[PDB]
């Protein structure tokens, strides 16, 4: 047969609702797990970061926005200045959304 | 101090143990590495640090402390840092240690 | 502090110093002879990446 | 993720008070009538 | 009427020099640099004669702070433009204006915050759940101050020593009309 | 790709 | 990567003062002496961390600091340092400390 | 926050951050923004009354007993000695919260109920050594604390309140 | 029927889909992210309180028929549930079947799920184990 609580019934209730005491679980705390992890990174001077993209693009021939904030570990509003400068994006090749260096310096 | 002699001696049998590997890469001769053993001990021995077995600006002798920092604050006149894994030369002495509190007041 | 800070203009690969060498010319007013470029950059001797200019 | 907002027990209670207050019997009709307490026998 | 002038705990001044400054050169050349990039964008460096802080940025501009008083903040500013001189980078004292005045004071009797939040609801806000203080903005002068169980008067917002006597004197009577017991 | 979320029975 | 500090130590000065006396001699190549001071720096980080267990501590009044690079810079006048037992007093103690966590 | 205080079952921060996941500094500056938006709107176009007042540890203290279980007898003696309470000045700059709690605390001690502040606490989330430090300054005062009518009738008298 | 029903059909409702399983899995963009994981919400045993009202300030008492009927309130008891919530994860090497393995992470707790209404003189109702006197006393008739 099923159970019956013979305690109080506020002192059953105490955990119902909005309750004073902040639950202690970790279960599905995804929101917590991402955002516990976080790193920024300083302007370092374009005549470096250009050498090093060079190198990069040697590598790879086609490469994504979010894989080069990841890489090159520079916030977007300065890497996109050099980015633009240096190499172009294709948005209706069938390698869309990825950088690619400008065919003026690609093509050597 | 025992544990610095120990330390020290564990060091250099590290260093000429692991270097043998390039020295045969360059292709010099053994006897190299007893040289390099022989002066390195005897240098250490002259040092007389430790009983061997063998302005707004900036601008041996001075004491030194040589460590790495796992975490420093301060609290408005007071600055507390906690050091690991250094070794310090204080009066021509050397310590070694594996972890260290630094409590100081900036005047 | 600065003078050590300033890189030396060999750069790691050749097209930086192709991009560098467009964008200077391209900040001048008039036409600039081989001899600002090499005051420029420290390549005397005929250099790939002038080559590469051209 | 919040166990009080991912069990909403209003649900049921909503749900069983709506079907006996009222007779409709979802979320057939007359299933809950006012009991009739005019005398004993009724 | 009060008897009692408050007394300026801190200082917050900030000051140009017209001239972009390396903070790589800065930190390595100064006694006491932190420049954390990670942390922040700017290098803190403290002086002991005046006991004050000063944060410089990379654009020139210099925040100064922990001076008691208008001339001890004078002082530290210009010896801060003579450290940046000596060090080599062109700096020359230009604008330097306060940009806030704290002080603090003590009434010598408790006050009643649920009486004055419950009286004066238009310019308080007490909440004891968070700050154990009631805050108090007053509109003339423009400054906010903190009024704790203990009869202690924290004043801050003022740009001027004037503005927070005025401040202090206009709130001494609504203080006192609440004291309890 | 998949939905990166499905329920299982 | 690791972090060359050590090379500050006494025994570090040794070693360069007997790498680069056989320099001068020499028989070794300055290319090998880097070589061997890079795997100096490796021995002196795994041995210092694994072999030592005494705790010292330092009380005193700081003179001058400062933070660059990830490596903090103390100067602490008029300390005493105690190892484990017997203090130590020192007129003028130089502390530069780099971070913990390896920057890879 | 603002509707629970205005239909006078006001509830805590704390409680309604149980369910909201909103931090203290964010959701305190959203609240002074919406009652002053408020009290400009009631002047140029009432809203606020002695219920708007912020501690109001009264109404807290009925339903942390019915947490806890106590009769409403304990509850209306808790009630008293919270109200009392705030005449002592080394007691009223403390946390609404904590007043309440700690009144509540001394009378489940005056009345012997067998509840220990490690559990006091832990159900209404609530330090422990607070509880027991307010405790502390209350005691100085217990005489002041405590219903006339009560100690009068003898349901309890001062004697059953432990004192360190 | 009524007892029948609170005694034994509760249960064997909430155990037919009491297991709910949500599986992220692997989403491949890049080596160091390749682990899957598995989230899984149980439903166990089920307990019934006695009939109860909570009041607007938030107090809870004991409700007994006459006071509902007087006040208008449900004569209703609250429903309480034990929940266990695993999370399992795997590494999702790819072309291979997973291997789903507990991550030291089992949270195990009453849960609120409603009021469910109390039938007179029920076996979870106050006035099944009253006496004559004891329903005088309550103010209801024999």
């Amino acid at each position: 047969r099923i159970t019956t609580l013979d305690e109080t019934v506020g002192v059953t209730m105490s955990h119902t609702g909005m309750s004073m005491r902040s639950d202690n679980s970790n279960f599905l705390k995804v929101g917590r797990e991402k955002a516990k992890s976080n790193i920024k990174s300083i302007r370092m001077p374009k005549k470096e970061i250009l050498d090093y993209l060079f190198k990069l693009f040697d590598e790879y021939d086609y490469w994504s926005l979010k894989g080069l904030k990841e890489r090159t570990r520079q916030p977007e509003a300065h890497l996109k200045e050099c980015l633009d400068k240096v190499a172009t994006l294709v948005k209706k090749g069938p390698y869309a959304f990825k950088y690619t260096l400008r065919p003026e310096y690609k093509k050597l | 101090n025992a544990e610095a002699s120990r330390v020290y001696e564990i060091i250099v049998e590290s260093v000429v143990n692991e270097v043998r590997e390039d020295f045969e890469n360059a292709g010099i001769d053994e006897q190299t590495l007893q040289d390099l053993k022989n002066i390195w001990q005897k240098k250490l021995t002259e040092t007389k640090v430790t009983t061997f077995s063998w302005d707004y600006l900036i601008s041996p002798d001075e004491n030194l402390m040589l460590c790495l920092y796992d975490k420093v604050t301060r609290t408005k006149a007071r600055w507390k840092c906690s050091l690991k894994d250094g070794v310090v030369t204080i009066n021509r002495n050397d310590y070694t240690f594996q972890k260290a509190q630094v409590e100081a007041e900036w005047v | 502090a600065l003078q050590a800070n300033q890189t030396d203009i060999s750069k790691s690969h050749d097209s930086s110093k192709l991009l560098w060498a467009t964008e200077y010319i391209q900040k001048k007013g008039k036409p600039v002879l081989v001899n600002e470029l090499l005051d420029y950059l420290s390549m005397k001797k005929d250099d790939k990446v002038i080559e590469l200019l051209k | 993720f919040n166990m009080k907002l991912a069990i909403n027990a209003k649900t049921i209670t909503s749900g069983l008070k709506y079907a006996l207050a009222t007779g409709n019997w979802g979320e057939r009709a007359g299933v809950s009538q006012v009991l009739n307490r005019y005398t004993y026998s009724s | 009427t009060s008897g009692i002038v408050p007394t300026l705990q801190n200082i917050v001044a900030t000051v140009t020099l017209g001239c972009r400054l390396d903070l790589k050169t800065v930190a390595l050349h100064a006694r006491n640099a932190e420049y954390n990039p990670k942390r922040f964008a700017a290098v803190i460096m403290r002086i002991r004669e005046p006991k004050t802080t000063a944060l410089i940025f990379a654009s020139g501009k210099m925040v100064v702070t922990g001076a008691k008083s208008e001339d001890d903040s004078k002082l530290a500013s210009r010896k801060y433009a003579r450290i940046i001189q000596k060090i080599g980078f062109a700096a020359k004292f230009t604008d330097f204006k306060i940009q806030n005045i704290v002080g603090s004071c003590d009434v010598k009797f408790p006050i009643r915050l649920e009486g004055l939040a419950f009286s004066h609801g238009t310019f308080s806000s007490y909440e004891p759940e968070l700050f154990p203080g009631l805050i108090y903005r007053m509109v003339k002068p423009k400054i906010v101050l903190l009024i704790f169980v203990s009869g202690k008067i924290v004043l801050t917002g003022a740009k001027q020593r004037e503005e927070i006597y005025q401040a202090f004197e206009a709130i001494y009577p609504v203080l006192s009309e609440f004291r309890k017991m | 790709l998949r939905r990166k979320t499905r329920q299982l029975k | 990567g690791y972090y060359e500090l050590y090379r500050r130590s006494t025994i570090g000065n040794s070693l360069v003062d007997a790498l680069d006396t056989l320099i001068s001699d020499g028989r070794i190549e300055a290319s090998l002496a880097m070589r061997v001071l890079e795997t100096f720096d490796k021995v002196v980080a795994e041995t210092l961390k694994d072999n030592t267990q005494s705790k010292l501590t330092v009380k005193g009044n700081l003179d001058t600091y400062g933070f660059c690079d990830d490596v903090w810079t103390f100067i602490v006048k008029n300390c005493q340092v105690t190892v484990e037992q017997s203090v130590i007093s020192v007129d003028k103690l130089r502390i530069v400390a780099c971070n913990s966590k390896k920057s890879e | 926050l603002i509707g629970c205080r205005r239909a006078e079952v006001a509830r805590t921060f704390k409680e309604i951050q149980s369910l909201i996941h909103v931090k203290t500094k964010e959701f305190g500056k959203t609240l002074n923004i919406m009652k002053n938006i408020l009290r400009g709107k009631s002047e140029d176009g009432k809203i606020d009354t002695d219920n708007m007042s912020g501690a109001q540890n009264l109404t807290y203290i009925p339903r942390f007993c019915s947490h806890l279980g106590l009769p409403m007898q304990v509850t209306t003696s808790a009630e008293y000695t919270a109200k009392k309470c705030k005449e002592i000045k080394e007691i009223a700059g403390k946390s609404p919260i904590t007043i309440a709690v700690v009144s509540i605390y001394l009378n489940i001690l005056l009345f012997q109920i067998p509840i220990t502040a490690a559990k006091v606490g832990q159900t209404l989330q609530v330090t422990e050594g607070t509880i027991k430090s307010g405790y502390k300054i209350l005691y100085e005062h217990r005489d002041k604390l405590v219903d006339p009518q009560l100690i009068a009738n003898g349901v309890v008298s001062l004697d059953n309140l432990p004192g360190v | 029927s009524f007892n029948q029903f609170v005694d034994y059909t509760l249960q064997d409702i909430i155990c037919e889909d009491s297991t709910l399983i949500l599986e992220q899995l692997a989403q491949h963009t890049t080596e160091s992210d390749n682990i899957s994981r598995k989230y899984e919400i149980s439903f166990g045993k089920i307990y019934v309180t006695k009939p109860m009202v909570n009041e607007s300030d938030g107090v809870t008492h004991a409700l007994y028929p006459q006071e509902a009927r007087l006040r208008n309130l449900t004569y209703s008891s609250g429903l309480f549930v034990d929940v266990k919530k695993r999370t399992y994860e795997a590494i999702d090497v790819p072309g291979r079947e997973l291997k789903y393995e507990l991550i030291a992470e089992e949270s195990e707790g009453k849960v609120f799920i409603g009021r469910l209404p109390i039938m007179l003189r029920s076996k979870n109702c106050y006035l099944s184990e009253a006496t004559e006197s004891d329903l005088y006393k309550l103010k209801e008739c024999p």
